[PDB]
């Protein structure tokens, strides 16, 4: 099956890109929930591309694509530093979902992205330390830790790298759509599908969260839950 | 690293 060749490529750095376009604020959309626990759109979308399409230094067209600088003086562990495109060969192939997030030592993204696959360098293998479905977040290095957290009630902006293009960062006031259970509070966006890890970054770089997950949605739209950093319940003594 |  797939865990086997997962390959990370630095694009930018997790921060405020100063390509800040006006596209959230969506007011009220209808969304098909699937036993509460899940939700979606009944439409079969496809649109795996992100990384490459282009010489963009990071590529390869062949395997995967890379931007990964672990040297063999002094280095063991994976730091790109930012923002990543990444894409595997697994599942259905060689296909690219996107955005890996990588801040200080710290690498967390999106659970959705994979049902928790291991990482690498196109053949040399390294190993996450987390994996949560419930709150849809995954970890790499240790317990996530930064500090902010987006809701529904404050503007921010996604983090979204575009396909053999910049980090375009689009400002995404809150949103909400229609429930069984009334209405869920989300992110919800008029845009492309945005990439799968993508964080949820203020412009004076605060909160640094992550989009949650969600789907496109009127086949048009992008819509999805926010998700954010609690950080990590260690409840567990860490060493004694 | 696959979809979206």
């Amino acid at each position: 099956g797939s865990a086997a060749d997962l390959e990370l490529e630095r694009a930018a750095d997790v921060k405020w890109e100063d390509q800040a376009e006006i596209s959230g604020s969506s007011p009220i959309l209808s969304i098909t929930i699937s036993e509460d626990g899940s939700m979606s759109i009944k439409n079969e979308e496809e649109e795996q591309t992100l990384g490459g399409g282009g010489s963009g230094g990071g590529g390869e067209f062949a395997g995967v694509l890379w931007d990964v600088p672990s040297p063999p003086p002094v280095g063991k562990a994976e730091l790109e530093d930012g923002a990543y495109r990444i894409k595997q060969k697994g599942i259905l192939g060689y296909s690219q979902i996107g955005a890996g997030v990588y801040k200080e030592g710290t690498f967390h993204t999106m659970w959705h992205v994979t049902r928790g696959a291991v990482l690498m360098h196109k053949g040399k293998r390294i190993e996450p330390s987390w994996a949560d479905v419930k709150k849809d977040l995954i970890s790499y290095g240790g317990g996530w830790k930064l500090e902010g957290e987006w809701k529904e009630g404050e503007e921010v902006q996604v983090l979204a790298l575009e396909p053999g293009k910049n980090p375009r960062a689009v400002q995404t006031k809150p949103g909400l759509f229609k429930t069984n259970a009334g209405t869920i509070g989300a992110v919800s966006l008029d845009f492309s599908p945005g990439t799968s890890g993508s964080p949820i970054i203020d412009k004076k770089g605060k909160v640094v969260g992550l989009y949650g997950n969600g789907v496109v949605t009127r086949s048009g739209a992008y819509v999805s839950a926010i998700a954010q950093t609690e950080k990590s319940i260690e409840d567990n003594p860490e060493i004694e | 690293l696959k979809r979206x």
